């Protein structure tokens, strides 16, 4: 049980007993004048201090307000400004206020946070897994890295520092090296381990290499609650929306919109075509190591439920049709883009992120043969003014070996069963 | 770095709270 009171405190525990007994009987309210009351008494407190900053944090719950997180934050970060902290207490304080650093979105700041406390306590391996994790959340991977070898360096069965270094060995396209270390993470138990990301990548990367056990994970993902089934991975979903890997236009409700992509797809067309002679470089390659080989490009008009206006100017006819239409263009967990693939691609079987967009494929330059797409079980292909339709949270796989290019037009809607609030409220992707 | 197509960042959203 930890130790939280320096010599000072012990002489007034009475006093900060009755302020936490106040706070734990939820009287928030009267256990912040408590600890407040004490914070001007006794000034040095570390005890009064992180008193202060808990029932701020309390306080910031029961109201559901970010704005009292904020204070509190500040205020664990007084208790480690204070003379003579407990070690216990300066760690408590200072990694609740990285926590709620996180829960606020504030990841830069939270990660200044876990470097101090890696500096203070040198011997702590948990703090140098959290520390991994903040760069992580900033996207620095590299000091993600060396942090995890560091971690490995003196505790070498860390299981949390092994599906991290894994996590990070895969997303830089090291497939084969990255298993061990998945695998023997997840096997570890380990708090920290039975996450969805871990299921999720192993099992890729075990597809990547030929290695038939990748849906043994899948299956103990499922079993263990991170995918709604061993087809659809999808880890950022709104449980409860009917799950079919291929739909009609009726069955989505976007029949208008549908109407409007197959009767004006020649306009479509030549104004990517346009973009594919005039203006090449608006064509950006598919930078998510989703390719086996090939080439594949895409031109975003809409991401995250934003008009790029300089792409637009490249098919301004395009995006004035699709503004008629913001079950689309409010979509801020797809996109609106055109994508051209060359003979020799293979693109992996490969999960998008979210049950909640489904995805239209229109045809615009579709040749007679060498182009196909699978989505779970069944395999279509395209034709030139025609729309397909798929949950792309489910496994799809694609192939290009025509003779000459393919070029398809992207338009992600909403999930037709989220509500409007729901598509209004949730986090874009 | 957003996930698009597929899911390799370790996390896809931005958090803001409550
Ligand atoms: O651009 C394509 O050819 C389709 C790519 C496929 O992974 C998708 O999400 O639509
Ligand atoms: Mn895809």
């Amino acid at each position: 049980k930890p130790k939280l009171l320096n010599k000072f405190d012990k002489t007034i525990k009475a006093e900060l007993d009755a302020a936490e007994k106040l706070r734990k009987r939820g009287k928030i309210e009267e256990a912040v004048n408590a600890f407040k009351e004490l914070v001007r008494k006794y000034p040095q407190s570390p005890r009064a201090r992180y008193g202060k900053a808990q029932c701020e944090d309390d306080l910031a719950e029961k109201r559901r307000s970010n704005e009292v997180l904020r204070g509190a934050i500040e205020t664990y970060q007084e208790v480690a400004s204070l003379p003579d902290v407990p070690a216990d207490l300066l760690k408590l304080s200072l990694k609740r206020r990285s926590d709620r650093q996180q829960f606020l979105g504030h990841m830069r700041g939270s990660l200044l946070t876990l470097q101090r406390l890696v500096q203070l306590f040198p011997n702590d391996t948990s703090l140098k897994n959290d520390l991994g994790v903040g760069y992580l959340l900033i996207g620095d991977n590299d000091n993600a890295k060396k942090v995890y070898e560091e971690v490995l360096s003196v505790t070498p069965n860390d299981g949390f520092a092994k599906v991290h270094y894994g996590f990070i060995l895969k997303a830089q396209n090291k497939i084969a090296e990255s298993i061990p270390y998945l695998k023997e993470g997840i096997e570890s138990g380990d708090p920290g381990t039975d996450d969805g990301r871990f299921y999720f990548h192993l099992g890729d990367a075990m597809q990547r290499v030929g290695n038939k056990e990748a849906y043994k994970w899948y299956e103990l993902g499922h079993k263990r609650g991170h995918f709604a089934s061993v087809w659809q991975r999808s880890l950022y979903n709104v449980n409860g929306l009917k799950a079919q890997p291929w739909w009609t236009p009726k069955e989505t409700g976007y029949t208008e919109l549908v109407k409007s992509l197959e009767r004006n797809w020649k306009l479509i067309r030549d104004e990517g075509l346009a973009v594919m002679d005039k203006a090449k470089g608006l064509f950006l390659p598919e930078d998510e190591n989703l390719r086996e080989k090939g080439d594949w490009s895409q031109f975003t008009l809409w991401q995250q439920g934003r008009r790029n206006e300089n792409a637009c100017k490249g098919a301004p006819k395009t995006c004035t049709l699709l503004e008629k239409f913001p079950e689309t263009t409010g979509c801020r967990r797809g996109q609106i883009k055109y994508s051209i693939m060359h003979p020799g691609t293979h693109v992996w079987p490969h999960t998008g992120p979210t049950n909640c967009r489904l995805r239209m494929h229109l045809g615009l330059v579709i040749p007679k043969e060498g182009c196909k797409i699978r989505c779970a079980n069944e395999t279509k292909t395209w034709e030139e003014g025609k729309v397909l339709i798929f949950d792309d949270s489910f496994e799809h796989e694609v192939w290009q070996d025509a003779s000459s290019f393919r070029l398809i037009f992207i338009v992600d809607v909403w999930h037709p069963e989220l509500t409007p609030q729901q598509r209004r409220s949730l986090p874009a992707i | 770095g957003k996930c698009k197509d597929g899911l390799g960042e370790y996390t896809c959203t931005s958090l803001e709270g409550f």
